[PDB]
DNA sequence: CTAATAGATTAGAGCCGTCA
RNA sequence: UGACGGCUCUAAUCUAUUAGU
DNA sequence: ACTAATAGATTAGAGCCGTCA
RNA sequence: UGACGGCUCUAAUCUAUUAGU
């Protein structure tokens, strides 16, 4: 027989008022026939007329938008249903539900003024009760409601373009791996040598004190011109230390333990890798925590380096890309490298307000996305090297570091539709 | 080459028993918990502040747009997806007229101008629940033009007399004439507008007593805790310790989700620890609320942190174990750059992808984008948290799922996900109210006042 | 040989403007006045208690019967006279101690037997409300002797409405005795019981069920009543309340003056001069701050003369002009009065005046329309004097006629007495039967 | 066969006057056709207003109100029913109502006003009343009530039976007063007459001490049987005093007040009561206050006194009237007595628990009404009397005082109907 | 006992944008 | 104080070592 | 001097009963 | 404490005299 309550919507139309009403109806008893639920197939109106307004129909519930006048689809539709309605001569067969508020009794359609209809304008839970307390009065059949199969049937119809997919892809992280190392860690001892007063951080070689065990990566005669009198000194009172025990944690000492150690060597790539970056053509600018390296304007060919921006124009100032560097070692010895923009009035002159500094980094930063940050990131990282496959960090007359330019690469399995666009 | 080991994401609860992920879809479709009826609510302000506050009241009713659907879904109507009655024709409103003598701010010492504001309105407010016949559950002071700290000692005076009270401003609901009032347009809600309606219609109907959602994942037997210390030093001495606690039970039936709290003090400027006696009481107060709720002690604890816990303290929290219960500890960290880039595209990585170094330490990524909203939650892209096992023996992946199930609650707004795990949240939300007077004794517990 | 004379009886409002006589007839013709839909309750008692009081609850909801309707008429049902929602499923409920180790403190010491079982319930409550995450309008106490005073003593700082039950009331069919004699009886009045419950409570959850009509602006009127207290050593016998009743620009104003102020003394009633000062000074501000003008005339309802010294020092307080007329009331004169012929007493409404200043007043008789006596034996009068003041005797009868029908507590068709010295005497006990408290609560629900 | 009533109002603005009227109309038993509660959704409604007023109609009452005055609507369905009242040949077809009473006659309706109609501006259930009499009168066909009707119809009106009618009647007070007295009051003195010890009270004749003075009312030789050794004395010095002089409160003098006096009298007068009932016959119960007077058992021809019982014999019990009496002189000098039932067991000896007095007191006065109470106090006061018109009440040796034995009448012009005994 | 280098580990406190 | 997140900028303390005891 | 006492006329507490012919 | 009324029983002050240093 003839069970189905068939609604007619807008479905190309922009109409987003219908789904939840069909949801609630079908979870609350009557089944639902609609357009867009059924989105499975292409056709013209011609399974409609032929099975559900002739043979599978009980009631309809014409809407009444304001842009029915329009749509032929509409007036076919209600055409059918009055003839039906004169088929089986019941009044109540066409209830036209009106939502929007345009609709003026003296410019509307001609024909839709035949009956009233319940109101949804106010606020359609009353519409809600309403309809459902008209169609008791009416003994409209209802099987008990499993509310179940609604939440079956919304989970089914809207999962496309959702959920995830077994697709694979890769990532590139952050950090940059160490290949190398000088073999051997060494401690001098100079006493009446060095004074007691002179600083030592404007050695040419990155070195650091400690009690006796003057901290060192290089030979123990480099700072000759630097300074004097270092020739009355003897190499056999000098201490080395493996780097291979040192970074197994397996070497301990009384006076000296192994995180200490580990602490110092830190310090000292961290100090070497500052040195550095004296002469690679870059310049750097001061923050609360350590120093940026930025590159300035016109070095670089056009601004870009094998077809990638570094260097821009803001409306009047101009930024640039820098980075900042700091040596980690525990899960294995990398560098984290973080980025950052500096600002320019002109590109050789930096603006010197930091509130501005603040809103400028905003406004550029806004739009730039997840390709763009990885491609100038390692567009930089690259040009900084010094070699086709590595970066050497200068520590001695002949010892250096090595630090690749390749960033670790990670995969896994779960993953998306990419292209989602909006 | 090292994975990515992934993690199903969780579900929360509606009404009839039902399962769904978004909680504006499922509060849309189903429902909310529990039947309350009553938003016998009163207001306190000048005429202006009532007049927009009826205008929004009723506007409130009608469904409304959003841009972008697909992103952030519609707002049909109260009555539809509560169930209730909230009007303008049921309140109770008592002038605040133009005194406004105090605006000259005294000229000086504004701690006196902030104590004098909020006392006008606190004794509006105590005379009117003391005296008036009528019956008003929560309160929406609107305020019209610059101070500091209203809202913490708002809150903190009125804690002793338990009155739920929610702030507003009428910049926020009338934004719409609040424009450039000289060529400096202040706010634009359309493309959010149905957002804030969602998220003020949650938090009131929350206030008034209503329980939306809860979660349905939980273990039996399993308890859970939170703690963070806060800075006091507006006083000479060095005091740097407000210890809260927040619990989160599986009642025999239902959820239980409240705070512990009473502010435990240490010595010392820089020590962040807790002292071997403090720590005790702690302990025991948690441990007996779940004794006496659930008539028996509990099977496991966990305890989540911001920094780690020494020898001393955490032997101290031994004596009191009952038995055997292990209390496995997690730091939690938000800083450490392990920025991951996908290869090709325009997307960043998706949530629920975590990193595992070690059976200790662990990265996880709370933040991605979420396919079925198609939009990222994080601007730019995103960081994970450092979870790391201090003390104690479990399994990391299960603390995993954990962590990343706890996300989901937060009543105070209606966001598919939150960043950090609630139960850090909420104790760092009541920290500051607490701290901004020091002379109440056993405050209450409860979470309406707070929040 | 002397004239009586008549006194219309005065009507009460209801909704849409209507007025009547009967509150009962006039709930179930039209309706309460304002609307409220949120009856959400809890329960504190032992299971039993919990199952008997969801019988009753949910055996409310049928309409229900009476062997006489034409003198009290029949009670249809809660959704039809308020038109709101009390069901037993949104209670909440938490249990008492099973096994009652306190039952054998009623033999002993009877002062800490109280003191433990109303800090049982107190703590119970108190933690209820700073505790649980539901809400809550009324808590229904059911209980299985300066007891009821207690608890509602210690509530006060709370602010928190309450009602005390007694399980033996609501379950009367059951609950006889064990000799085979139903201790209480009440099939001829089973209506009636249901209708009180249910106006009270509907009162203390917020709402209004009447109001008053035929009130004159300008005009305030103000109740005193002693009490004693000498349960300490030292003689104070002076503990004076009082309420207001005033005519706001569209409602009505019923709420009472608080703070006992005390006085020296064994037997000397009357006041002291700085008290008094002190009590018409706030009882003139509150009227003063709420209608934003000073009053025209104030009344001043009492049961007991007082002298002029301390009455000059009230005519010291005098804004410009308010008379201050004293009204002195006592209920213990005889002057029966026997109908010639029949078997039907005097009705009421009547008055005998026998000079300017002194009356007698007939507010005990039988309502015609009722066809029903009020006092079960021939009624007796009420005295009522002008000690102090000038004005017209005949308005104060009918006023102070008019003002023995505002009684929430009850829903009767009159009482004996103005309410006004009513509540006083009510809130005078809770006041005195604990310790010293700071500015209490004004409002009525509270107390009652 | 026509049953339903059509209501035709402004649904615009008024509807909770037609709700009202719709369900007080149903909770009647008359079945009725109303808009907003039966048929509007879904239906051409012309079609079915039209055929409802033409097929099934047979009232037509309106609704008249300011804002109905000029709406299109109403005024045609007003048309059309006096077209059909041109075609029905009845002329009880519309009977209009009125809610609104402040507005002025020129401007009401061409003609609504032409039949007979009732006013609602008093009150709701009085015209509904009139409209139900109206309805009774004009022989509407009536409807089944299931047998549970004529309970609403006790109160369908806002007054049942009250209203003050103009009849006449009287009342008999409980007060007895007081139409003679003696001259004069006395003070004798001599100081040494009576001892310093004995009790006045003991004296043949009522008397008090005041000062060195013996206040009295008789002649100062009259004790002289009691208090031998008094004859010698003068009774010159002796003070007269009238007795109308003070009680018109003229008299005052500086070692009496006129109060004092007044109080002296009341004294006296309770006192000479006192002894005078103590010589009538009858015994004495003591309570807290002053004693009560009660009647022995068999001291009467079975038990009465003129036709009317005064002693009667309960289950095991035997209850007997008593009264007691108290002399006040403010209003006019008059002496008021209370009624009371004393219990005793045979008829000589009274029980003696309080309890039990008291619950036997409440059982037998139960169900005692005006009638009774009157009649067996007028029958306890005319027994007492020594005389067919007052009682004596001797003082001295031959100075008395009259009380009659009628009381006071008060007149009334306001009453009720009757009780319609049943 | 107080001051300078440096690492790793904590808390506050403002200001801009709304997921292409 | 309708919410969320991304930056930027300021402080403590704890742990080797040196010098001003 | 306040301790008793015998009156008139107020003013407050408690403890039992019936239910509106 | 469901609530109203009708009684029955206790005590205490405020006046005005006279009895005790
Ligand atoms: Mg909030
Ligand atoms: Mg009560």
């Amino acid at each position: 027989m003839r069970n189905k309550i068939f609604i007619s919507h807008a479905t190309p139309e922009d109409d987003d008022f219908t789904r939840w009403l069909s949801l609630k109806l079908i979870g609350l008893g009557y089944e639902v026939w609609c357009d867009i639920l059924f989105l499975d197939k292409g056709v013209d109106f011609w399974s409609t007329i032929e099975k559900e307004i002739r043979e599978n129909t009980c009631k309809f519930l014409i809407v009444s938008s304001t842009a029915g006048n329009k749509r032929e689809g509409v007036l076919k539709e209600l055409a059918v249903a009055t003839k039906v309605k004169k088929h089986l001569q019941d009044d109540m067969f066409i209830i036209p539900l009106a939502i929007d508020e345009n609709l003026s009794y003296d410019d509307i359609n001609i024909e839709i003024v035949r009956l009233n209809a319940i109101d949804f304008k106010k606020s359609w839970a009353k519409g809600l009760q309403d309809l459902l307390d008209a169609f008791e009065k009416q003994n409209v059949p209802k099987k008990p409601p499993d509310h179940s199969k609604s939440n079956l049937l919304y989970q089914q119809i809207f999962l496309h373009d959702k959920q995830a997919i077994e697709k694979e892809e890769t990532y590139d992280s952050n950090w940059f791996p160490i290949i190398s190392f000088p073999n051997e860690l060494r401690f001098h001892r100079y006493d009446w040598r060095l004074p007691k007063q002179f600083d030592v951080r404007t050695l040419a070689f990155p070195a650091i004190r400690y009690k006796e065990y003057l901290c060192t990566f290089a030979w123990e005669y480099d700072f000759i011109h630097q300074l004097p009198k270092t020739e009355t000194y003897n190499g056999q009172e000098s201490i080395r230390i493996s780097t291979s025990d040192i970074l197994s944690g397996r070497y301990d000492t009384d006076f000296i333990r192994n995180y200490e150690c580990q602490r110092l060597i830190v310090q000292l790539i961290n100090k070497a890798f500052e040195l550095r970056m004296k002469d690679k053509n870059v310049r750097e600018y001061q923050m609360s925590k350590t120093f940026a390296y930025w590159i300035e304007k016109g070095k670089l060919e056009k601004d870009k380096f094998e077809k990638i921006k570094l260097v821009g124009k803001q409306k009047n100032k101009y930024w640039h890309f820098g980075i900042s560097a700091a040596g980690k070692l525990y899960p294995s010895p990398v560098l984290m490298v973080s980025s950052h923009i500096i600002f320019t009035m002109d590109g050789i002159n930096l603006i010197k307000s930091k509130s501005i500094q603040h809103s400028s980094r905003r406004k550029q930063g806004k739009n730039w996305w997840n390709d763009k940050w990885r491609e100038k990131l390692l567009a930089f990282i690259r040009f900084l090297s010094d070699d086709q496959n590595a970066i050497y960090l200068n520590v001695g007359s002949e010892e250096k570091i090595l630090i690749s330019n390749k960033p670790l690469k990670f995969f896994g399995k779960m993953s998306y539709v990419t292209p989602s666009e909006v | 080459m090292k994975e990515l080991i992934y993690i199903e994401e969780p579900s929360i609860l509606f009404a009839h028993g039902q399962k769904c992920t978004d909680p504006r879809d499922g509060l849309a479709l189903f429902g909310p918990l529990n039947q309350i009826y009553g938003i016998k609510s009163g207001v306190v302000g000048t005429q202006k502040g009532l007049q927009i506050f009826k205008s929004y009241l009723d506007k409130i009713q009608k469904p409304i747009y959003n841009h972008n659907n697909i992103t952030r879904p519609m707002f049909p109507g109260f009555e539809a997806v509560f169930g209730c009655k909230w009007e303008s024709q049921n309140i109770v409103f008592k002038e605040i007229t133009d005194e406004e003598i105090r605006r000259y701010l005294f000229n000086a010492s504004t701690h006196k101008r902030t104590y004098d504001l909020v006392t006008l309105f606190n004794d509006k407010i105590i005379t009117a629940n003391k005296n008036d016949e009528e019956r008003v559950d929560v309160w929406f002071v609107i305020v019209p033009n610059y101070d500091a700290q209203f809202h913490d000692q708002l809150k903190a005076r009125l804690l002793e007399h338990t009155i739920p009270t929610q702030i507003l401003r009428e910049s926020t609901l009338a934004w719409r004439d609040f424009k450039n009032t000289f060529g400096a347009p202040i706010r634009d809600f359309s493309k959010i507008e149905g957002h804030l309606a969602w998220t003020i219609s949650t938090a009131a109907y929350y206030k008034a007593g209503g329980k939306p959602w809860k979660l349905g994942d939980i273990r039996p037997g399993v308890c859970y805790l939170g703690l963070v210390y806060k800075k006091i030093e507006k006083s000479k001495n060095p005091q740097n310790a407000c210890c809260a606690a927040q619990m989160f039970l599986d009642n025999g039936d239902g959820t239980v989700f409240k705070g512990e709290v009473g502010p435990w003090y240490n010595p010392e400027k820089g020590e962040y620890h807790l002292k071997p006696k403090e720590a005790k009481a702690l302990l025991t107060q948690a441990l007996e609320s779940y004794k006496e709720q659930n008539k028996s002690y509990p099977k496991e604890v966990f305890i989540h942190a911001r920094t780690r816990f020494n020898d001393e303290e955490w032997n101290a929290f031994n004596e009191v174990t009952p038995k055997n219960t292990n209390l496995v500890g997690v730091t939690i960290t938000k800083s450490k750059p392990l920025k991951l880039y996908k290869t090709e595209g325009a997307f960043p990585i998706m949530r629920g992808n975590a990193y595992i170094v070690d059976e200790k330490k662990a990265f996880l990524w709370t933040l991605g984008f979420v396919p079925k909203l198609q939009s990222t939650l994080s601007m730019e892209v995103p960081n994970p948290i450092f979870i790391e096992i201090n003390k104690g023996e479990a399994e990391i992946q299960q603390v995993l799922k954990d962590i990343l199930a706890l996300t989901k609650l937060n009543y105070n707004a209606c966001i598919y996900a939150d960043g950090e795990p609630v139960t850090l949240r909420f104790a760092n939300k009541i920290g500051e109210i607490l701290t901004a007077s020091t002379e109440i004794k056993t405050p209450p517990l409860a979470f309406k006042y707070y929040i």
